[PDB]
RNA sequence: GGAAAAAUAAGUAAACCCUACCAUUUGGAACAACAAGAAGUCGUAACAAGGUAUCUGUAGGUGAACCUGCAGAUGGAUCAUUA
RNA sequence: GCAUUUGCCAAAGAUGUUUUCAUUAAUCAAGAACGAAAGUUAGGGGAUCAAAGACGAUCAGAUACCGUCGUAGUCUUAACUAU
RNA sequence: AUAGCGUAUAUUAAAGUUGUUGCAGUUAAAAAGCUCGUAGUUGAACUUCUGUUCAGGUUCAUUUCGAUUCGUCGUGUGAAACUGGACAUACGUUUGCAAACUAAAAUCGGCGUUCGACUUAGGGAGUAAACAUUUUACUGUGAAAAAAUUAGAGUGUUCCAGGCAGGUUUUAGCCCGAAUACAUUAGCAUGGAAUAAUGGAAUAGGACUAAGUCCAUUUUAUUGGUUCUUGGAUUUGGUAAU
RNA sequence: AUGGCAGUCACGGGUAACGGAGAAUUAGGGUUCGAUUCCGGAGAAGGAGCCUGAGAAACGGCUACUACAACUACGGUUCGGCAG
């Protein structure tokens, strides 16, 4: 036989097994683990915010170049958020202190290859969209 | 006094692997001076109004039987 | 199921029976295996768009 | 092949086909039944016995000749060994052991041999009570091994 | 040590018709053993067969003709509703149209198909095909 | 829970009242009364949704509060929007003479039995429980929740008797015993009628019954759901659907569009 | 004779305090610490028998990689030599 | 992990069995017996080799690979350590 | 893709990337250094096999028959197996019912007998209750609310979907509907022969049977005393391949 | 009197956990959800107490405390609790 055991009586054994062997699985063991409501948006989709100061970060590898980057606070949380604006001229409109509204990165974690230490985008000046802003014959303020 | 705990041992079903765990339910049953007890005997207990915190079921028929030993250990599909 | 299951003989042939009043298989295609092969293409062709086409009816 | 996870072979002895007795022999049942008890009183092992009645009197399987196993033959005639030979001889050297052992307090691999050998022995009792064919209370620790010296 | 011989002897046998041996003597046997042996004859999948009196329990030697493709057994034994069988049915079978998978009932051992018939079934046994 | 319930639930009220699901939220909800709630069809649901009679909800409201008294119930007037009438009752229209009998389907759905001045003379009543009381007396007791006073002696407990309404007269009874016809009142088999097979009773909580009719079916039940609608073969009431018995859905078919 | 205020004892026990303990959150700093990167700086450990080999364990020393003793394993720079 | 002779002490496989016993069994959390080196505590012992150390040489650098010496250990009794 | 289409986050599938089905474990991650060992998990083989005949369907086959058509039925054989019977040292016993035939005896007729009708005895078969160690497990039905899922009927203008609706040319009334299935896990009723566990006679004692004796006891109006029925206790003797 | 429970997981802790009916995807087996029209439960600012009644610890009733809401001629008052 394998490793596993083939006994009608043992079931209980297979179940235990399961539920332990389990926890080598990081997405079981990442939900699992309260983990999603710890990160700075505390679970949520997007979180509303001041911007802090509009800095910007040095690109990676074999990229370089100035991207643009708003150091946000959130809120209900209260922390410092790093966090890229999107499409070229953008930053132009992201006023100091202003709101905005941000959101994650392609599953959050891992920041775009290019960017370093940066895990949130930007997508709201004043409550106005960017895109909106980025279009002329859409919206400004 | 007269009052005994009886031990049920049935299998349970496990749905996704498809088989049986054991398991046992213990019992509060009171015993009339009548039929004389002794430990690790299979006993008829009948349904009777609570007696007590626990207590709520009557003996009403007893067998003697013989094991040698843990009565823990001993475990039967009776 | 098996052949002579009451329920199939009864809602294998009504089945049968809805795909003739929309005529997607001919009177002689009962057996329900025949069910299967049908094209989408023949299912569409009984449209009402389908029809009034097909019936010289329109240009187009 | 007993606590050996790597050793294990086929020592011999296999019942020939025909269960009737040879025919060469003759010996009403009763015959063998006092050799057997006879043989026995003088102290022996059922174990002994039969290998006396193959080597010595041509009777190859008591069995086969009575209709009777020796240690019942045995019983039957209140001249059974009290203690079956399994158990005895096994705590027969699981004490011999011992003994070696005091003199030699140090022989590591009779210390563990000892652990062995006193395993199989409460493996035995396990069974041997289950088939209420010893009491109960019986326990071998050191004192039912003295206890049989004397 | 040894358990399901039927296991035992099942095995030994497909290596019998997977090595091409002329026939095979299968040594631990059981009333099982034998049973689903007769009913793998009387389906046609393996020959003539003879049983050896091993005055403990028997020796059976089994003619093979070459059509056995593989005949096991199944671990446990689960239990099988007969709501339970196209489950097994398109599991174990290579298709729809060499259905053996041996079962236990109460009205005996039936073919995987027999078992609809007298409308029972019950534990799994084996298979072949 | 806060005291005791009140109202009734549209998608909660029973599928033997073949109820409008989309209709409102709510629905009639039975009076306690002779049957129980389950086993009943107040009054509003009878003439609204029945016989069609009513129409909206006022159309009731007038119907029994009118002062001319337009439905009787055994014999009796009734005058409450949800009178549980119950299994084997009769309902006379007043101003049109008609008399109906509460009768279970063979699909189990309330239906309404129209009967001959004939018929809506006797009802037939089922014994629930057998005992003296007061002075020496004896009484009887059936489902329809009357109190009989002075009945015959030769009745047992699960008896089934005939009742002449008009005298309030009892007349020819009837207990379950191997090889009478009965009625089922309710279960996975109700509005069917057969032949008594056999009673075995199992004392431990809970006796059951088998049955036979007419293409010779087994059927299967508990006592307690078993009504004798008559002795030995002959029913004592015109029965709704035909004959109490149902098809398969095969049957169905081929009898209606011939399969 | 009924009977309001008052007062009474045992009781249910709100809140509050003190004495221990649990749970969930959240906080904190110079120096320090950790993370990642490089044609910083010093040398060269490892691959090549990578100056006559790595490597494991344990022990001791050292700017640094590491060296060294004792015991192993080849994943070695051998699958091999009583005549 | 175990190779001088000889003598005791209890043990083991395999083979041989027409001996008994007749499921006694497979594996195993708990829970125990062992476990070269190196290392540790308190005594022994101390020939050889030798971590640390002291020196020569080699190097641009060498407290490193060679060489001269040398302490702990390496041997042992009784504890402990478990890789 | 299109009155829609991007994005963020949790979540399903791809994930045989958490695996009972269905993984991997020399070197890629992964066998513990090694043995003992109660829990747990897992456990060899035997116990009516088998044969004959009858019957009901079932299928399948068909150098074949009768019918119908746009695809079925009946008939025959062979065959298998099912079933169910029976019988064969062979899955039961009692009851009541029904009973089916036979062996005697009676009565009746013709000429003791040839024969016939009608009685007692007799088991199948035919039901219901009592028995076959106890469960697992499987069949089946009782129970498992409604709504939802599946799903029948049904041209809501199709459709979502509602459960209505169909024909005024019988119209102070007609026709038809609101069906059905699934519901595993634990409980109840119940059919059962396999696997699996469990059990019965080994100190002895058991089994069946007869008698004796002692204790207990229902109906006999009730209380005693006998007896007696009915349970239990022993002793003995008989029977059984103990 | 000294028991009752426990590795066939007691006792204790977490749960962005009220349980079902069910919901999303599904070869089969599964994975993840069910605040939320049905049902059952719990509660009405927190907590305890009670009148009354067939019936509630009710809470669109009352009493006190903790934290509060509304009026005041500051004496005192409120049919003051929107998780309808
Ligand atoms: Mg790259
Ligand atoms: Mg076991
Ligand atoms: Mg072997
Ligand atoms: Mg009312
Ligand atoms: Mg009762
Ligand atoms: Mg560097
Ligand atoms: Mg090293
Ligand atoms: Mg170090
Ligand atoms: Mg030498
Ligand atoms: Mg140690
Ligand atoms: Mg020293
Ligand atoms: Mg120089
Ligand atoms: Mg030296
Ligand atoms: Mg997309
Ligand atoms: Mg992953
Ligand atoms: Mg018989
Ligand atoms: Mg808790
Ligand atoms: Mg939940
Ligand atoms: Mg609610
Ligand atoms: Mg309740
Ligand atoms: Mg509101």
């Amino acid at each position: 036989g394998v490793g596993k055991p083939r006994g009608i009586r043992a079931g209980r054994k297979l179940a235990r097994h399961r539920k332990d062997q389990r926890w080598a699985d990081n997405d079981f063991n990442k939900r699992l683990l309260g983990s999603r409501w710890r990160n700075p948006f505390m679970g949520a989709s997007h979180a509303k915010g001041l911007v802090t100061e509009k800095i910007g970060i040095e690109s990676k590898q074999p990229n370089s170049a100035v991207r643009k980057c708003v150091r946000v606070l959130l809120r209900k949380n209260s922390k410092k958020i790093a966090a890229f604006v999107p499409m070229d001229g953008c930053l132009n409109f992201l006023a100091e202190n202003d709101e905005v509204l941000v959101a994650g990165l392609g599953r959050q974690g891992h920041a775009v290859g290019d960017i370093p230490g940066v895990r949130f985008k930007v997508v709201c000046v004043k409550g106005i969209s960017l895109l909106a802003l980025f279009k002329g014959k859409k919206e400004k303020r | 006094n007269r009052t005994v705990i009886i031990r049920r041992d049935y299998l349970h079903y496990v749905r996704k692997y498809n088989r049986y765990e054991k398991r046992h339910r213990n019992i509060p049953v009171h015993i009339s001076p009548c039929f004389s007890v002794k430990e690790g005997d299979i006993l008829v207990a009948g349904q009777c109004r609570p007696i007590s915190k626990t207590v709520r079921f009557n003996a009403l028929q007893v067998v003697p039987n013989e094991i040698i030993g843990s009565v823990r250990k001993q475990f039967l599909l009776f | 199921l098996d052949p002579k299951d009451p329920r199939r003989l009864f809602e294998g042939s009504a089945l049968l029976r809805r795909m003739f009043k929309y005529g997607l298989l001919s009177e002689q295609e009962r057996k329900l295996d025949y069910v299967l092969g049908l094209t989408i293409h023949k299912l569409m062709e009984r449209r009402l768009q389908t029809r009034v086409f097909k019936l010289n009816l329109a240009n187009s | 092949m007993q606590m050996k996870g790597k050793g294990k072979g086929i020592s011999g002895s296999a019942l020939p086909f025909k269960r009737r007795s040879p025919k060469w022999l003759h010996m009403t049942p009763s015959t063998v039944v006092d050799l057997s008890v006879k043989l026995a009183k003088k102290g022996l092992t059922p174990s002994q016995i039969g290998v006396i009645l193959r080597d010595q009197h041509g009777i190859p399987q008591v069995r086969f000749l009575t209709g009777q196993k020796i240690l019942r033959i045995l019983k039957k005639n209140g001249c059974a060994p009290q203690l079956p030979e399994d158990l005895y001889f096994l705590i027969k050297k699981a004490l011999s052991i011992r003994k070696h052992l005091e003199k030699n307090r140090k022989d590591k691999d009779s210390k563990y041999r000892l652990i062995l050998v006193e395993s199989r022995i409460h493996r035995l009792s396990r069974y041997y009570k289950l088939n209420q064919k010893l009491p109960p209370k019986w326990k071998y620790n050191a004192q039912t091994a003295s206890a049989l010296v004397q | 040590v040894k358990v399901n011989i039927l296991a035992e002897c099942l095995k030994d046998l497909v290596n019998a018709e997977k090595m091409g041996k002329k026939q095979v003597l299968l040594r631990p046997v059981s009333k099982v053993v034998l049973k689903f042996l007769r009913i793998m004859q009387k389906n046609g999948y393996i020959g003539e067969f003879e049983v050896i009196d091993d005055h403990r329990s028997k020796k059976v030697v089994v003619e093979l003709i070459g059509r056995i493709n593989k005949c096991g057994v199944i671990s446990p034994r689960y239990d099988v509703p007969l709501a339970d069988f196209e489950k097994w049915t398109n599991n174990i079978l290579p298709s729809r149209q060499f259905g053996n998978v041996v079962l236990t009932t109460t009205y005996g051992i039936l073919t995987h198909e027999e078992c609809r018939k007298r409308h029972t079934g019950g534990k799994i046994l084996g298979f072949f095909y | 829970a806060r005291g005791p319930k009140k109202h009734l639930k549209r998608i909660n009220a029973p599928k033997s009242w073949m109820l409008n699901k989309l209709g409102g939220i709510w629905a009639t909800r039975p009076s306690q009364g002779p049957h129980k709630l389950r086993e009943s069809l107040p009054l509003s649901v009878l003439l609204k949704e029945r016989l069609n009679y009513a129409l909206n909800g006022r159309d009731v409201t007038l119907i029994l509060n009118d002062k001319e008294q337009n439905v009787f119930v055994d014999g009796k007037v009734r005058r409450d929007k949800g009178y549980p009438t119950g299994l084997m009752d009769v309902v006379r229209i007043e101003k049109t003479d008609q008399s109906f009998r509460i009768l279970y389907d063979t699909k189990g759905r309330f239906v309404l039995k129209s009967l001959s001045k004939e018929e809506a003379k006797y009802k037939l009543l089922k014994v629930t429980a057998k005992a003296i009381g007061p002075n020496q007396i004896p009484y009887i007791v059936t489902h329809d929740s009357r109190t009989i006073r002075f009945p015959n002696p030769e009745i047992k407990i699960g008896d089934t008797l005939k009742y002449d309404l008009v005298n309030n007269k009892i007349e020819n009874f009837a207990h379950l015993e191997s090889g009478n016809v009965c009625y089922i009142q309710q279960g996975n088999n109700i509005g069917r009628v057969g032949i008594i097979q056999h009673i075995e009773k199992h004392q431990g909580s809970f006796d059951i019954c088998h049955v036979k009719d007419a293409k010779g079916n087994a059927f299967a039940t508990r006592l307690g759901n078993i009504f004798v609608l008559g002795q030995g073969k002959k029913s004592w009431i015109e029965l709704p659907s035909g004959d109490g018995v149902r098809e398969t859905i095969l049957e169905e078919r081929k009898r209606k569009f011939s399969y």
